[PDB]
């Protein structure tokens, strides 16, 4: 039931990354542009880590 | 637009405060399931989430003020 616990908390995670990446898409003019290459990698970098921590939890 | 509403920005700004402070608890809770180099690992991804969401809240907040301060220094006189 401990490993109930983690992969719920990993699914919990994953919601959060998917409530920033909506959120850096509506700050998109940040990075000059929701579609600049400077959005895109922050976006790319920021899926590297949770994928990372996703991977681990499961 | 966006980048030139000080309000809109630090509101965004708040945001993406309010996504540090939820991945840095799910981090502590997710922290304590795990009961030590895959724990390295997950740690070091977990810092390297929060440090980005703590730029782009910085970034927002310095621009805000930015933009306020180049209006500013083009009225006073």
């Amino acid at each position: 039931a401990h490993g109930a616990m983690i992969r719920a908390q990993a699914g919990l995670l994953e919601a959060e990354h998917q409530a920033i990446v909506r959120d850096v898409l509506a700050a998109g003019d940040f990075w000059g542009g929701a579609g600049s290459v400077a959005c895109q990698e922050f976006i790319t970098q920021l899926g590297r880590n949770f994928q990372v921590i996703y991977e681990q939890a499961n | 637009r966006f980048m030139t509403d000080p309000h809109a920005m630090r509101d965004m700004a708040g945001r993406f405060e309010v996504h540090a402070q939820t991945v840095e608890d799910e981090a502590r809770r997710m922290w304590a399931s795990a009961q030590l180099d895959t724990m390295a690992q997950m740690n070091q991804a977990f810092r390297n989430i929060v440090n980005m969401l703590h730029g782009v809240r910085d970034g927002l907040v310095r621009d805000a003020n930015n933009y306020e301060q180049q209006e500013q220094a083009s009225q006073q006189i």
